[PDB]
RNA sequence: CCCGGCGAGGGGAGUGAAAAAGAACCUGAAACCGUGUACGUACAAGCAGUGGGAGCACGCUUAGGCGUGUGACUGCGUACC
RNA sequence: GUAACGGGGCUAAACCAUGCACCGAAGCUGCGGCAGCGACGCUUAUGCGUUGUUGGGUAGGGGAGCGUUCUGUAAGCCUGCGAAGGUGUGCUGUGAGGCAUGCUGGAGGUAUCAGAAGUGCGAAUGCUGACAUAAGUAACGAUAAAGCGGGUGAAAAGCCC
């Protein structure tokens, strides 16, 4: 810490004592202990392990999430006030729901405190997926096998 | 009359007195079933009969009542040698009323 | 003449005892009905009965 | 306020207001001097001010003028004390707390 | 990232420093009380109630051997007669019958004089 | 319930008036022991405070066993240093049996506070029947 | 406005939702220091408690043998690190 | 200062022999309860009732948990018809602690399951601050001491004449 100094309190006598430095880890002057660091934090999980389990929405959350119709393709340039109109053909709303077309178009649009997100692209973790209460799939035949990536 | 008995410790030298005991077993509730205690009665004891025994003829029982068998009561209790301390601890019972018609 | 171990409380809460204050009790005097200090007759005018100190 | 006056500050020590104080309460109030104004200790000059005020409160607050009235209370509390320091044996020696008091008199119904 | 231990730092030294009675200075005032004197209370309480039950007995054959003799055979030759039985053998601890139901006491005390081979 | 029979505070008091002109001295102590605390007594639950009212007469014929009467330390030291320690023989003293000798039930009582309750207060004498100093009323 | 030395300090009145927010000013704990009340306490020895325990002050209940405080007397019994 | 039975006190309240009886520990038994393991009864992820047994413990090993600050779940839920914090109380858990609520308080807090720690003090002649103790004790600094009358002032031994 601002250390301008080595020891300067004389050891052996004076009374009670027994002083040394200042960075001195007990003096509330100053000095944190084991400091501390920005370190990394980010651990890294396998790439199988990344694929491993996601969707089991569908099975599960059946009666909830595992809508697939479309990126709504008639939506005006950058309009997200008559959304409703398109968030009330499942009348899934505030719900939370994202969308996963796959198209970096208007559809964009959604901006609100937190409820509907779009992320509609392969760029997509489940985190987000569970996130919401139905993440509507939609995209269409997007969803394959192996590359069911949305 | 008197009152005598043991189970659990001679806890009976009241007469009637309605003082707690031990439990039940399989569960404990109120209500009753009606259980005579035993002969260990001190011929129950009392009136120009006080007896020796206790032993004053066959058969002489008091039935319980049930009053109330719950509760319990905390004691900390707690030792420590100079380098341990089970300090923290804790073992209590219900102890179920019963207050006993006559003998 | 050094000490160790001393008891705050309870202790010299004692010793307190013979310091507690105490009280007078005295008169008046003929004319002052009131003051006359203690075995004085009176300030007031500094006067026992007359041309003492300041009076008539 | 049950007619009060206390004090603060001033300096003048607990413990040496407080042997003063106790030679005044019960009876009291008709009391304003003569088993104060018959002791000097510079206590006793403090509690008498503040008494006189007390019992002049008597006068604002409520009603029954002075002549009645009691002082069914009256204790000092320690009040900050001021720090300063003593040249001595080197600089071993010197703490210095000045102390301080109040007095806090009442005059209520017998 | 908060130790902060004013949060429970309070409540544990106020849960021991709880001791009502306040016992006397600084076993109540002062923190220093707890493992000390707080910590004695659990110990001499350890044992006393489970050395109790002696304490009484010692009482209960005390009056027992106090009552029974003035009536003939000691406390020692008492439970003795009273010994011998098929189902006569009510322990002690109602054994005070000598302060309410005298009559029933010496005529408990033939129990075992008379008994007493 | 809770038994022991409480302490009606020395609920009762039986007098009586032993002898001491007998032969037994130092044996009957105990029975003079143990009298002012809870013998012949059943109940009053001992312990805690109690006691009787028993009374000593001449006690003045006394030979204890062996030549005791000859010894017997006997020594009330003082807080004195300086060499002190007052030893005088059993004979020595029994010239006036003061607080000691007779009162060699002292030594037997639970000492300290209330067995000092019973104490001397059970008055002592060396004449036994003449101008009893003492309670004349109901004893045995 | 009133006490006071045209002091300090305070008491009213008024501001304010609050001044139990008054400038020492949010919340205000602990040590430490007091006033009041219930009980114990001036012939009794020691880690001061713990076990037993009467009495007293209040609180009990259509008694029913209890709750809170305090604890005379008594078995034990040399703090923590 | 008895001090070579613990004291008393003992002619047997000593010793030797013989036998019975009684006191006596957390030892054993009885009664209730807790936990681990083997079994038993069954039920049967499992679990519970019976039972046999194991449960002193420094260094130290292993195993379970509570609590705090911060993140997600959270513009969700709790709150000015009073949050955090302080103080009392009652219930509750084996304990760490948990809750409900009186009062204070004047604005925030966060079930849950998960995540990360400046994660829990009684000591280190520990660091900072506050307050005790001694104690209303020592001391008030050269032994070149001062008395009186006026003045002023709330008050004068000390200030002015
Ligand atoms: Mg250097
Ligand atoms: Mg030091
Ligand atoms: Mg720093
Ligand atoms: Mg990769
Ligand atoms: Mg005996
Ligand atoms: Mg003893
Ligand atoms: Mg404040
Ligand atoms: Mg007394
Ligand atoms: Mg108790
Ligand atoms: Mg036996
Ligand atoms: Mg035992
Ligand atoms: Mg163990
Ligand atoms: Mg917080
Ligand atoms: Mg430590
Ligand atoms: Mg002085
Ligand atoms: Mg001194
Ligand atoms: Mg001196
Ligand atoms: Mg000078």
């Amino acid at each position: 810490v601002t250390g301008s100094g080595k020891k300067p309190w004389r050891q052996k006598g004076t009374g009670r004592a027994r002083s040394g430095s200042i960075k001195s880890p007990i003096w509330r002057s100053g000095g944190v202990t084991f400091a501390a660091r920005p370190q990394d934090h980010s651990q890294k999980v396998n790439k199988k392990m990344y694929r491993g389990a996601l969707k089991s929405i569908l099975s599960e959350l059946v009666r909830q999430d595992r809508l697939i119709v479309v990126e709504k393709f008639s939506v005006e340039a950058p309009k997200t006030k008559l959304l409703a109109q398109k968030l009330k053909d499942m009348a899934l709303e505030d719900v939370l729901i994202i969308t996963g077309e796959l198209d970096e178009n208007l559809f964009l649009a959604a901006r609100n405190l937190h409820k509907v997100d779009v992320r509609d692209a392969t760029g997509i973790d489940p985190v987000s997926l569970i996130a919401f209460d139905k993440v509507v799939m939609t995209a269409d035949a997007v969803k394959q096998v192996e590359e069911m990536l949305a | 009359m008197y009152a005598v008995f043991q189970s659990g410790g001679k806890q009976h030298r009241v007469s009637e007195g309605q003082t707690v005991r031990l439990e039940k077993l399989d569960i404990a509730t109120g209500e009753t079933v009606e259980f005579a205690e035993v002969l260990m009665i001190a011929n129950g004891e009392e009136v120009k009969i006080g007896v020796p025994f206790v032993d004053g003829g066959v058969i002489k029982a008091e039935v319980v009542a049930h009053g109330r068998g719950e509760k319990v009561k905390i004691v900390k209790f707690r030792r420590r040698k100079h380098y341990r301390k089970q300090q923290g601890h804790r073992q209590w019972f219900t102890d179920v009323k019963i207050t006993g018609i006559s003998a | 003449a050094v000490q160790q171990n001393k008891p705050t409380r309870s202790k010299r809460g004692m010793r307190r005892s013979h310091d507690a204050l105490t009280a007078v009790t005295s008169l008046s005097v003929d004319k002052t009905s009131g003051e006359k200090h203690l075995r004085h007759h009176i300030t007031a005018d500094g006067y026992y009965r007359g041309r003492k100190v300041i009076a008539k | 306020m049950e007619t009060i006056a206390k004090h603060r500050h001033a300096r003048s020590s607990a413990q040496k207001v407080r042997l003063v104080a106790d030679l005044i309460r019960g009876k009291k109030v008709s009391q304003a001097l003569d088993i104060l104004t018959y002791t000097n200790k510079k206590a006793a000059v403090l509690v008498k001010k503040v008494l006189e005020s007390a019992i002049a409160n008597a006068e604002h607050n409520d009603g029954a003028d002075i002549d009645d009235l009691k002082v069914t209370k009256i204790f000092v509390d320690e009040g900050p004390s001021m720090k300063r320091i003593m040249p001595r044996a080197k600089g071993r020696a010197d703490r210095i707390l000045k102390r301080t008091s109040h007095i806090t008199v009442v005059v209520s119904d017998r | 990232a908060r130790v902060k231990r004013g949060v429970i730092a309070r409540a544990r030294h106020k849960k021991i420093l709880k001791q009502a009675k306040g016992y006397y200075g600084a076993r109540s005032r002062v923190y220093r009380v707890a493992f000390q004197a707080v910590i004695k209370a659990g110990q001499y309480a350890y044992r006393d109630r489970r050395q109790r039950k002696r304490q009484f007995r010692q009482l209960w054959i005390a009056r027992i051997n106090a009552a029974a003799r003035q009536n003939g055979i000691s406390y020692s030759k008492f439970i003795n007669g009273l010994k011998k039985a098929s189902v006569e053998i009510d322990r002690k601890i109602l054994a005070d019958i000598a302060v309410f139901d005298k009559v029933a006491f010496t005529a408990l005390v033939e129990k075992a004089k008379a008994a007493l081979a | 319930m809770k038994t022991f029979t409480a302490k009606p505070e020395t609920v009762k008091r039986d007098w009586y008036v032993v002898d001491a002109t007998g032969k037994t001295l130092g044996r009957l102590a105990t029975e003079l022991a143990r009298r002012l605390r809870g013998k012949h007594k059943a109940e009053y639950t001992p312990h805690v405070d109690t006691g009787d009212y028993i009374i000593v007469l001449n006690a003045d014929k006394v030979a204890v066993t062996g030549n005791k009467r000859t010894d017997k330390v006997y020594y009330h030291h003082t807080g004195h240093i300086g060499g002190i320690k007052q030893a005088t023989f059993e004979e020595m003293i029994a010239r006036r049996p003061e607080r000691v000798i007779e009162i060699a039930v002292k030594g037997m009582l639970p000492k300290g506070p209330l067995g000092r309750a019973m104490f001397r207060k059970l008055k002592v004498y060396a004449g036994n029947e003449h101008n009893h100093a003492a309670q004349q009323p109901q004893v045995l």
